[PDB]
RNA sequence: GGCCUGCU
RNA sequence: AGUAGAAACAAGGCC
């Protein structure tokens, strides 16, 4: 939660205030229409360059987007595909693999390392549960066909 | 209009983003922002019932 | 010229044959969604009317 | 802010909440169109049967408070009874007219902007000029045309995207504009709408109407320019026809296209003419386009085209150069050359003499749908690069280049009956006959040219005899390319001579043009082609009697202008105006005469009033014996084809128009002399020779009341200024004497 | 008698 | 009766 100036309180839970001033504005998981509407609105008000593809979140203090992905393949190939996909990228890119490997552009991880550790713990626990179940290999070998959609009428 | 989000959710999201951008640079002030945000919160509460 | 009883002779099964010959070497889903129309028209029931 | 309050109030209830929550955004269209009332199968019957009832109209609830229950008499204007499935209340047309006569006012100054296409249409129609009507068979061919006068060259989807971005910046969605032209037009529109108070939907609809291009299948014959197709119903008939010149954006593109097609047609017709030079000169001097004469545009617009250049040279004006070949325009860029006057045989064994040229030389081919660059030597081709658009364009360019090379590989390929004589029994140019023979198909020229090796430099593509690129072996000297434009646009217009049969030549002795180069394609003009020719004066038509009369008074203006002032009775009683008077009807000769003589007399009386057009117009009507009268005229009838052509006293007409730009006078579509500038021409806005006993002080003013009419002016008296509507719907101020 | 409909 | 022509109107529904 940003405040009057460029800083955040980064509370743990249940600490609201009259000066909400949310530090992040989620873009992912809003529906394509609403996501693009908000992206165009913020780009117009700020006057930045609209990303060709839908980003994940947005930075208000710095006025740039952020892209976050989860990969089962090699991390470097996914990161470079993300970077080249984002033409004239003015938006930070962040990648979180299950094994814990992390990367970004310029290594400008503008986030609290405690959040990074929390997400790492969440991913590690998810990996533990998947390994106990046994679908982890299927997930690893099934990422290739997830992007493409085939009609099944 | 295209999209698959319920009408109330779309209306509330649009209202929230509009208020946010107005407050960031526009006419909307802190009092009106708080009032509209709390109204949207109670609208969401009524929806979720 | 002019054809007589045009509607009373275009059997929908011929339309299904045409639709299957048109859609050769096409994805199965497209073939099915196109073929469903003659299949439904071949079994149509004509509601009589006001009486 | 109130939006969310209304949303809360709406969701407070159960059914509204249920519909709000269950329905998604996609189902909004279905819910909007959800209605029980079905469409009218016979709208006309329902409308005729509905206006008989009371309250056949539905209006918003605001009528309840915006319009009284009853008007002065007591006729109900609205009823509280609600509509079937809406909150709209029922009102009667009395309500609509009550609004029109008593409703709240408003400033409609922005209405012309929102509906700019329709007002531009009216603007074009108001400034348009008409001409004579011709009865003649029309070959109404059916083709696709453009009905939108100002289409912005955008597809329907692209136009919709542009509208959404301009009017709804946030709702544009994922789409991002790509073409720079789209961005430029978007910026142009955005700058001019930085502050517009009308609703966004109306702006979006206007932009959609004035950007999307529309095409319809019409039986058009002559025109096809979007400005002309707009008035197709007025200039095209089963048997009749008319010349129309829309008063709008005389775009240089349309004018030059019309000029090019007219040049093509005139050259084609002159080719068969017995005396092409004289006939071409007279016809060029006897035709116009879009209301403007051919000579004016020709001397004004520089446009490169074989026929256009032929017309330019024919007039004796400055003429272009850069010789052409097979419809293509060649510009030498290196080397000398000399002819040799030699003899050879063909593959079909026919013997022939030709002139083969010397020296190595490079050339810059140009054309309508292609382009090329060539290097060659004496009888031998060295290299050829081509830049055509379609494959057959490259084939045409290649066969033209092969013919130009004069190689024996081409000479030993000619097979069949190729006779070098024209329809007129005129021996034909050999080169054009070969080039026409090899345009059906040049298969033998391809299998007989030869083969060489290539270095595979630049990754260049190989040649095709019959669409077979060969990337290691290929035709000798010939290359494959695709440039955007020729080297450069030439820089020199030359002098020339012409034979009787229109064989243009240069100062040295080489050949420059001929009636065989006129491409041949039969295009469609954009602006109407006023091809005046058969359209004539028989042996002595009005284009004769009348048109000529005005020409005589033009030529003798120098002594008529001074006889008009001193001893004018000896000018009216003149032996030259007698054929004219036979056309004026016998009943209205003396009335016209008294009218016109009083006009001229009070035009002499007051100083500072002199218009040569009025004197040149109204003299043939003052010939007759004078009968006095008290009335007034807006026009003057003359019997031309049992039909009364009306000549307007004030202003121009289709029968009498003086252009103020090129100073030509025009009778009935026929020129009748250039008119000269008298220095005593009163440029004071006053016109003393339009009304009988009244002057014209200028334009209208709202002080002296509404616009009186011509036939209700005797009510006035001494010194009584007033307003009058006359002419083509123009109001003016007048003053009695 | 009253209400409602004049393509349901 | 009348309109009309392969079936209808020449008033219908409810309290």
């Amino acid at each position: 939660f940003i405040n009057e100036r460029g800083e955040s309180i980064i509370v743990e839970s249940g600490d609201p205030n009259a000066l909400l001033k949310h530090r992040f504005e989620i873009i992912e998981g809003r529906d394509r229409t609403m996501a693009w509407t908000v992206v165009n609105s913020i780009c117009n008000t700020t006057g930045a360059e609209k990303p060709k593809f839908l980003p994940a979140l947005y930075d208000y203090k710095e006025n740039r987007f952020i892209e976050i992905g989860v990969t089962r393949r090699e991390v470097h190939i996914y990161y470079l595909e993300k970077a080249n996909k984002i033409k004239s990228e003015k938006t930070h890119i962040h990648i979180f693999s299950f094994t814990g490997e992390e990367m970004a552009t310029k290594a400008d991880y503008t986030l609290d390392e405690e959040s990074r550790a929390r997400i790492k713990t969440r991913l590690f626990t998810i990996r533990q549960e998947m390994a106990s179940r046994g679908l982890w290999d299927s997930f690893r070998q099934s990422e290739r066909g997830e992007e493409t959609i085939e009609e099944r009428f | 209009p295209v999209g698959i989000s319920s009408m109330v959710e779309a209306m509330v999201s649009r209202a929230r983003i509009d208020a946010r951008i107005d407050f960031e640079s526009g006419r909307i002030k802190k009092e009106e922002f708080a009032e509209i945000m709390k109204i949207c919160s109670t609208i969401e509460e009524l929806r979720r019932q | 010229g002019d054809n007589t009883k045009w509607n009373e002779n275009q059997n929908p099964r011929m339309f299904l044959a045409m639709i299957t010959y048109i859609t050769r070497n096409q994805p199965e889903w497209f073939r099915n969604v196109l073929s469903i129309a003659p299949i439904m028209f071949s079994n149509k029931m004509a509601r009589l009317g006001k009486g | 802010m109130e939006r969310i309050k209304e949303l809360r109030d709406l969701m407070s209830q159960s059914r509204t909440r249920e519909i709000l929550t269950k329905t998604t955004v996609d189902h909004m269209a279905i819910i909007k169109k959800y209605t029980s009332g079905r469409q009218e199968k016979n709208p006309a019957l329902r409308m005729k049967w509905m206006m008989a009832m009371k309250y056949p109209i539905t209006a918003d609830k605001r009528i309840m408070e915006m319009i009284p229950e009853r008007n002065e008499q007591g006729q109900t204007l609205w009823s509280k009874t609600n509509d079937a499935g809406s909150d709209r209340v029922m009102v009667s047309p009395l309500a609509v007219t009550w609004w029109n006569r008593n409703g709240p006012t408003t400033s409609a100054v922005h209405y012309p902007k929102i509906y700019k296409t329709y007002f531009e249409k009216v603007e074009r129609l108001k400034h348009g000029t008409f001409g004579p009507v011709h009865f003649r068979n029309q070959v109404k061919i059916r083709r696709r045309v453009d009905i939108n006068p100002g289409h912005a060259d955008l597809s329907a989807k692209e136009a919709q995207d542009v509208i959404m971005e301009v009017v709804f910046p946030n709702e544009v969605g994922a789409r991002i504009l790509t073409s720079e032209s789209q961005l430029t037009i978007t910026k142009e529109k955005k700058e001019e709408l930085q502050d517009c108070k009308i609703s966004p939907l109306m702006v979006a609809y206007m932009l959609e109407r004035e950007l999307v291009r529309k095409t319809r299948f019409l039986p058009v014959a002559g025109g096809t320019s979007s400005v002309y197709i707009e008035v197709l119903h007025l200039t095209q008939g089963t048997c009749w026809e008319q010349m129309y010149t829309p008063g709008g954006e005389v775009r240089n593109d349309d004018v030059d296209q019309s000029l090019i097609i007219a040049a093509r047609n005139i050259v084609r017709r002159a080719t068969v003419s017995a005396d092409p030079l004289a006939s071409l000169l007279e016809m060029c001097h006897s035709t116009q386009i879009g209301g403007i004469r051919m000579v004016d545009i020709l001397r004004q617009n520089p446009t490169e085209e074989q026929a256009v250049d032929i017309c330019k040279a024919a007039m004796g004006l400055r003429i272009s150069s850069s010789f052409s070949f097979g419809g293509f325009t060649f510009k030498r860029t290196s080397g000398s050359s000399v002819k040799r006057e030699e003899e050879v045989l063909t593959g079909n064994l026919q013997t022939l003499k030709i002139r083969v040229h010397e020296g190595y030389e490079e050339f810059t081919m140009v054309g309508r749908r292609a382009t090329a660059i060539l290097r060659k030597a004496t009888r031998r081709l060295i290299q050829l690069i081509v830049s055509g658009r379609d494959e057959q364009s490259i084939a045409e360019a290649i066969i033209v280049a092969m013919v130009f090379s004069q190689e024996d590989c081409m000479i030993k390929a000619v097979r069949g009956d190729l006779n070098f004589v024209n329809r007129a029994n005129q021996r034909l140019n050999p080169m054009h006959q070969l080039l026409r023979h090899f345009q059906k198909d040049a298969k033998v020229l391809f299998q007989n040219w030869g083969i060489e090796p290539i270095d595979n430099v630049m990754g260049m593509i190989g040649i095709l005899p019959d669409m077979t690129p060969s990337t290691e072996m290929s035709m000798r000297g010939v290359r494959v390319s695709k440039m955007g434009v020729d080297e450069y646009s030439s820089t020199e217009r030359v002098v020339v001579s012409i034979d009787r049969f229109l064989r243009v030549r240069d100062q040295r002795g080489n050949v420059l043009l001929s009636p065989e180069e006129v491409s041949e394609t039969q295009g469609t003009e954009k602006l109407t082609i006023t091809y005046s020719s058969s359209m004539m004066w028989e042996v002595n038509g009005p284009e004769s009697v009348l048109v000529n009369t005005y020409q005589w008074i033009i030529r003798n203006w120098e002594t008529v202008k001074i006889q008009w002032s001193q001893n004018p009775t000896m000018l009216y009683n003149k032996m030259e105006f007698e054929p004219f008077q036979s056309l004026v009807p016998k009943a209205a000769r003396g009335q016209y005469s008294g009218f016109v003589r009083t006009l001229f007399q009070q035009m002499r009386d007051v100083l500072g009033t002199f218009d040569t057009v009025q004197i040149i117009k109204l003299l043939p009507f003052a010939a007759a014996p004078p009968k006095q009268s008290r009335m007034q005229f807006s026009s003057l009838t003359v019997n031309v084809r049992g039909s009364g052509m009306r000549i307007l006293v004030r202003g121009n007409s289709p029968v009498f128009n003086y252009n103020k730009a090129t100073k030509r006078l025009t009778v009935l579509g026929k020129d009748a002399g250039a008119l000269t500038e008298d220095p005593d021409e009163g440029t004071a806005g006053v016109e003393s020779a339009v009304l009988r006993g009244f002057l014209i002080l200028g334009k209208e003013d709202r002080r002296y009341g509404p616009a009186l009419s011509i036939n209700e002016l005797s009510n006035l008296a001494k010194g009584e200024k007033a307003n009058v509507l006359i002419g083509q719907g123009d109001v003016v101020l007048v003053m009695k004497r």
